[PDB]
């Protein structure tokens, strides 16, 4: 019910746990 | 001179003749007897080929934009 | 239509929020690192919800951001629908018409919206903002020819929410969210109540 | 004609509206048919013999 | 089939509609025994399934405690996900943007449940762009328990704890199809891969992954939990459980429906509440499905019950469960042609069986809902429609001759007096 | 039906009908045409050199036929009998002039026939 | 298959099979190859020094007359190791049929 | 050791565990007919038009991309195969402009050298015919994109040897074009080298251009020097 205020979804509280990323690599 | 149509003396200039094979291609050459050079049969890389492999973890083969 | 650029705005130019460039690190922290490569599905669509609608030197600018070639994002925002080219309005209205809104009498919430309003149909307004178009498959057929907008939905549609929604957005109101009428939880109307209790003894899973 | 239209030319207001008829108007008027290989050999009655064609 | 129901009751799979949809405390049906159901290996949830053999609501068969089990390769040297479907491609479908309105909260309770049957590492759900409030509130419903020390990196008690990464797309095709969702997850256009490469479980986003659908992981707690012998409850054999279904087109409350297997549509169309149309000696001609099932009218589907075989035993089954009829006012060749023009609005493009294929038709379909000159065109329009089956990729080139080979069959003088009344008005 | 003198007709306010297919030259059965195209400047190809002998000709109706613009067509005029083999080798700019000498003939026939081909 | 395709029969594609069966079967010191052509017609390869004798078996008999030769002609094939070939052709008056002669050579 | 051996129209032959159908049935002299595939690319799906039956299935797999596994019966000509490829390109034929006076690939173009011998026999449209515009990429490449078979085999080449990545696809469903999105000019080495690539007579040469059909010239091989390797 609001169109903006997506950074409380998206990096509110996802930021300070991702979690980890360890996630590998594919440098590649 | 009067056209520009590309006339010519040189009155073979339009043979082929078909072949079956190699050992059968000088056969001819020799019995009316006349010189000759030949050329070499080309086939291609087998090869390696493999849809599936155009997407990669760590390798380098990966496309996009299709 | 067409999807072509005659050279309107080649630099517009369109630069970001030092606001937005650090919601792009949480982006880029959930993809796997060489293959991350691509997060131009929530990248590009933040420079549409900054701007509104999407020059082409908002195109541009991305591409320096994730070290890709161009046209690899020239090729992206033209194919899924929900991205703007074209300018745009402040109420960008969904008239959701499918095969079951066909059935569930859009016929009135069909136009009667130019007769109320006073445009071209499918058309944007002549003036600013009203501009109307037509989309399928979002959720509920179940519901009324339900109408979108640019946050919300409005379920239950009828013309006298034609003649109040058009009527109350020319003003600035927020014409109800929701489903205007009706049942407000969508529920089966006799098997609604079914004898609300806990869920019949949970600990099955002994085994 | 014979139908088929890989023998027969199709007609002049066939070749010009549709597709598929230029392609089988043009290449049979650039190259010809295909006609499988083997010999033959047949005889009418000509109005003084025969005529053979091998 | 057993005593032809397939009731409605309370002790079911979903929580509560009414009850509350924010964040809660889950009171008494979620998170009930958290950590002693994670407690046990994989194969005490590997095959556990089968008690139900749960088919799989994603529009097909081959059941998802198959898929899961089998059809897993164990490890090599890469990591594994999970994607979690959350698009409704089929129009009419509603049995989504229904789960996340009411119960969010069960949704992460077999993510991380389902997640250790693969053991994969991350979870991606993807939701589509349009619906945009319910998904806000859904990034919320993550922190009201994943933040809470819940879930994830090891909680509770195992190893084995991780996260839910949700993403967006904006109006895309990946709906009704697997093979092109993990191609847009990427970045690419979305036109999708051939389907058996190497299949999805082998060839995926950089290492092999697995496709479900909402209620597909959704059942996975509780049918983990209740089991049973009670997952053969109703239907025949072959179906097991109970699905969610849903009621459009013309009702007097076109509405929500919960019920189980195999219960004839004739008692269960004209309850829950009002079969405000023709319930007889008009039409009442019914569509089984969303999308992948054509036309049906007043014969035998009313005495058919909804199990697979039992539209199969008819021309067409769906597992798509949305209902929709037209009995008196509505136009019959009107209401389908609409949902072939449908099509040519989604499709991807890339076989010319599909893109050329389809636009032969709605060029033409639109010339019969007119009514216009010498019919027998339809048995050419009827073989079209016999033309795409294993040519295209995907699903929609089989879902594209369906809606138009059923209104073929079934129907006579659909258009033979309707083009005849144009015949007689340009005579 | 008559087979005879060639032409080149050309459309309503004139654009010279041919355009260089390269399918008349092709079934010639005795290789009487001789055509050499050029990208004209405008855009459009048209011919530079269009040679048709009159006595190679062996009067088929191979080229009236094989034409998709409908351009060349054995007129119906069999006056002839000039005087000088350097003569009857003709030019593009013969058959125009020879082809526009009528089209009030031709175009009488060609509307009559075109019904059965 | 259809109608415009010839359609064929198994009459003449039987006998013509069963008569020229026992020309190889009674003369194999020359004839080296029979074979029945799909158009019903029979081709037998003759050995040149067969070049008169299995004309004269036939020229008289009373199963085989074959009196009228209707057409000698020659095609020449390089790549062959033999160049030419020499095909006969005749016609049994008393019984409608035909049966060709090829005899390969050379030049020399 | 180390091969599978299957039988190609009920005659055996042994093939590396890896192949696919289309060089298996490449090995015993056969074509199946080809638009999306070139040696030197890598391979895509997209037109459909090497549809082998496979003995013993229901359904109908492309020669293209699949590998083969233990020995099939890999059935070439049947009744269902040739109930495929005349369908499938019956489609593509449609919308198409109607040239072959004008077109400067009137010799040899793919959609002519397959509709003698493979496909249809006659068109039932009858009328449509969808009509892009062209546009231009540099003095070298005429471009025509009417024609336009979608094969996309010329975008393919871009993102593979010649590494200017700048073609692209544009566009969903029918509505789609080929060419280069901005007006940006596309120009390296080997770019004029895609007119051979391009298998009809969309990418066509430009100082060439309308001069001669192919049928007339003489082919007499010779070696270029003007450069290193000849
Ligand atoms: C007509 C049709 C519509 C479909 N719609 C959807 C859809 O809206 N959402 C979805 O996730 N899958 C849809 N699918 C099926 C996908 O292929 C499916 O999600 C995928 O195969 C996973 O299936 P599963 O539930 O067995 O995991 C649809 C299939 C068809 C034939
Ligand atoms: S059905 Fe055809 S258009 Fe749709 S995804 Fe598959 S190949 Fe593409
Ligand atoms: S008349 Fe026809 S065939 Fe002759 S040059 Fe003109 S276009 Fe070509
Ligand atoms: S009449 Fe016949 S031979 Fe003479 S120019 Fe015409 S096509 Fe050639
Ligand atoms: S240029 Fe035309 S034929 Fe060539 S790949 Fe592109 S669309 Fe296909
Ligand atoms: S590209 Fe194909 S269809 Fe087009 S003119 Fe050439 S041969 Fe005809
Ligand atoms: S399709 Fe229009 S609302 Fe569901
Ligand atoms: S035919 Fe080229 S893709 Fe299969």
């Amino acid at each position: 019910y609001s169109t903006y205020t997506f950074l409380d979804l998206n990096l509110d509280l996802s930021k300070f746990r991702m979690p980890q990323p360890s996630s590998g690599r594919e440098s590649p | 001179p009067l056209m520009g149509w590309a006339s010519t003396a040189d009155p073979l200039s339009n043979l082929v003749l078909t072949f079956s094979t190699k050992e059968d291609a000088v056969a001819f050459a020799e019995k009316n007897g006349w010189s000759y050079d030949v050329e070499e049969r080309k086939v291609p890389k087998p090869k390696s080929k493999s849809y599936g492999a155009n997407f990669s973890w760590n390798k380098r083969t990966r496309v996009s934009t299709k | 239509v067409h999807r072509d650029t005659p050279e309107n705005n080649p630099e517009t130019p369109f630069d970001f929020t030092p606001e937005n460039y650090k919601r792009i690190e949480a982006i880029v922290k959930n993809y796997p690192e060489g293959h991350k490569a691509a997060a131009v599905l929530p990248v590009l669509d933040l420079a549409q919800r900054q701007n509104g609608w999407l020059p082409i030197s908002a195109m541009n600018k991305v591409a320096e951001i994730l070290q890709v070639p161009p046209m690899r994002v020239y090729e992206v925002a033209t194919f899924y629908t929900m991205y703007n080219r074209k300018p745009v309005g402040k109420y960008h209205i969904q008239v959701c018409t499918t095969t079951p809104c066909m059935l569930r009498n859009s016929d009135s919430i069909l136009e009667a919206i130019q007769k109320k309003l006073g445009i071209k149909v499918g058309e944007t307004t002549p003036d600013k903002l009203f501009t109307l178009i037509e989309v399928e498959c979002l959720g509920a057929c179940v519901n009324a020819p339900m109408v979108q907008i640019n946050d919300n939905y409005y379920e239950d549609l009828t013309p006298k929410d034609i003649e109040e929604i058009i009527d109350e957005l020319k003003a600035g109101k927020i014409p109800k969210p929701g489903p205007r009428s009706g049942r407000f939880s969508c529920e089966p109307a006799g098997g609604l109540t079914s004898l609300t209790e806990p869920p019949k003894g949970p600990g099955f899973g002994v085994q | 004609k014979v139908d088929d239209a890989k023998v027969s030319p199709p007609k002049r207001a066939e070749m010009k509206t549709s597709m598929e008829s230029l392609i089988h108007h043009f290449k049979l008027y650039t190259e010809g048919y295909q006609v499988p290989p083997g010999a033959t050999y047949t005889a009418i009655e000509a109005p003084k013999g025969e005529f053979g064609v091998y | 089939f057993g005593s032809l129901k397939d009731e409605d009751r309370i002790f079911t799979n979903l929580y509560g509609r009414h009850d509350w949809r924010l964040k809660g405390a889950q009171s008494r049906g979620d998170w009930y025994k958290t950590k002693e159901i994670l407690l046990k290996g994989p194969d005490w949830i590997l095959g556990e399934v089968k008690t139900s053999g749960l088919r799989g609501r994603g529009g097909a068969g081959f059941p998802t405690g198959l898929k899961w089990s089998f059809m897993n390769k164990p490890s090599d040297g890469r990591p594994k996900y999970l994607v979690v479907n959350a698009d409704e491609g089929e129009p009419g479908t509603c049995k989504d943007r229904e789960i996340i309105r009411h119960d969010p909260h069960k949704l992460v309770e077999g993510c991380l449940v389902g997640g250790r049957a693969m053991g994969a590492r991350a979870a991606y759900i993807y939701i589509r762009g349009e619906f945009y409030n319910e998904a806000s509130n859904l990034q919320v419903a993550i922190r009201e328990a994943y933040e809470a020390g819940l879930i994830g990196k090891n909680a509770c008690g195992s190893g084995y704890d991780f996260d839910v990464f949700v993403v967006r797309g904006a109006g895309a095709y990946i709906c009704g199809e697997e093979t092109a969702l993990i191609e847009s997850i990427e970045g690419k256009q979305g036109k999708p891969r051939l389907k058996p490469p190497f299949p999805a479980d082998v060839g995926v986003f950089g290492c092999p992954t697995t496709v479900a659908n909402v209620e597909t992981v959704a059942v996975s707690p509780t049918i983990c939990r209740r089991g049973g012998a009670w997952f053969a409850s109703f239907g025949r054999e072959r179906n097991s459980g109970t699905k969610l279904f849903n009621i459009s087109g013309h009702v007097n409350n076109p509405c929500t429906v919960e019920e189980e297997m195999s219960v004839p549509l004739k008692e269960l169309i004209e309850k829950h509440a009002g079969g405000v149309t023709g319930g007889w000696d008009n039409l009442l001609a019914v569509i089984p499905g969303g999308s992948s099932t054509p036309l049906i009218p007043k014969s035998v589907c009313e005495t058919v019950l909804m199990d697979f075989d039992a539209l199969i035993q008819a021309q067409t089954g769906l597992g798509t469960a949305a209902v929709i009829v037209m009995d008196r006012s509505t136009d019959i060749v009107k209401a389908i042609a609409r949902l072939i023009e449908f099509y040519k609005h989604e499709s991807c493009g890339q076989c010319t069986p599909c893109r050329e294929g389809v636009d032969w038709m709605n060029k033409v379909m639109a010339r019969f809902v007119r009514g216009d000159a010498r019919p027998a065109e339809i048995d050419s329009l009827w073989e079209i429609s016999k033309q795409i089956e294993g040519h295209t990729i995907c699903a929609l080139g089989d879902g594209a001759a369906w809606p138009v080979q059923g209104l073929i069959r079934h129907f006579r003088p659909e258009l033979e007096e309707r083009m005849q009344q144009f015949a007689q008005q340009h005579q | 039906r008559f087979r005879g003198e060639h032409a080149l007709r050309r459309y309503p306010s004139g654009e010279e009908r041919c355009i260089a297919c390269k399918l008349c030259e092709a079934v010639c059965p005795a290789q009487a045409i001789t055509i050499e195209a050029e990208p004209r400047a405008d855009g459009s190809r048209r011919t530079t050199r269009y040679d048709i002998d009159m006595t190679k000709c062996i009067y088929c109706g191979f080229c009236q036929e094989a034409c998709p613009v409908d351009a060349i067509v054995e007129g119906p005029n069999f006056e002839f009998s000039t005087e000088t083999h350097e003569e009857l080798l003709y030019n593009k700019e013969k058959l125009l002039n020879n082809g526009d000498k009528w089209e009030a003939e031709i175009a009488a026939n060609i509307q009559a026939d075109y019904l059965y081909r | 298959t259809r109608p415009t395709v010839r359609p064929r029969n198994d009459v003449a594609h039987k006998q013509l099979s069963a008569f020229g069966e026992y020309v190889a079967e009674i003369l194999p010191k020359y004839v080296q190859q029979v074979q029945v052509s799909c158009f019903n017609e029979l081709e037998i390869c003759i050995h040149p020094d067969g070049v008169i004798p299995v004309l004269t078996f036939l020229r008289d008999h009373s199963n085989a007359q074959f009196k009228s030769l209707a057409d000698l002609t020659a095609v020449d094939i390089p790549t062959r190791q033999n160049r030419f070939e020499i095909v006969y052709n005749l016609l049994s008056l008393r019984f409608n049929s035909r049966i060709r002669v090829k005899t390969y050579t050379d030049e020399l | 050791s180390n091969l599978i051996e299957v039988f190609v129209d009920g005659q055996s032959v042994m093939v590396e565990p890896g192949t696919t159908v289309l060089q298996a049935c490449e090995k015993v002299g056969m074509q199946i007919p080809r638009f999306c595939y070139h040696e030197r690319l890598s391979v895509a799906g997209n037109c459909r038009m090497c549809l082998v039956e496979i003995e013993k299935a229901p359904k109908v797999v492309a020669a293209c991309a699949m590998p083969v596994m233990k020995g099939w019966n890999i059935l070439t000509n049947s009744e269902k195969t040739k109930k495929a490829r005349e369908g499938v390109m019956e489609f593509l034929l449609a919308n198409h402009p109607l040239d072959c006076p004008i077109c400067d690939q009137g010799g040899e173009c793919d959609l002519q050298d397959q509709s003698m011998m493979f496909g249809s026999d006659r068109s039932r449209f009858l009328e449509g015919k969808r009509a892009v515009e062209d546009k231009n990429i540099g003095p070298l490449v005429k471009t025509i994109m009417t024609r336009c078979i979608q094969c996309t085999r010329c975008i393919r080449f871009a993102s593979e040897i010649a590494g200017v990545d700048d073609l692209g696809t544009t566009g969903r469903g029918n509505d789609m074009q080929v060419g280069t999105y901005i007006e940006k000019m596309f120009m390296s080495e080997l770019s004029g080298n895609i007119i051979d690539i391009c298998p009809v007579g969309a990418l066509t040469s430009k100082p060439y251009a309308f001069t001669a059909r192919p049928w007339e010239t003489r082919k007499t091989e010779s070696i270029d020097v003007m450069d290193a390797v000849g």
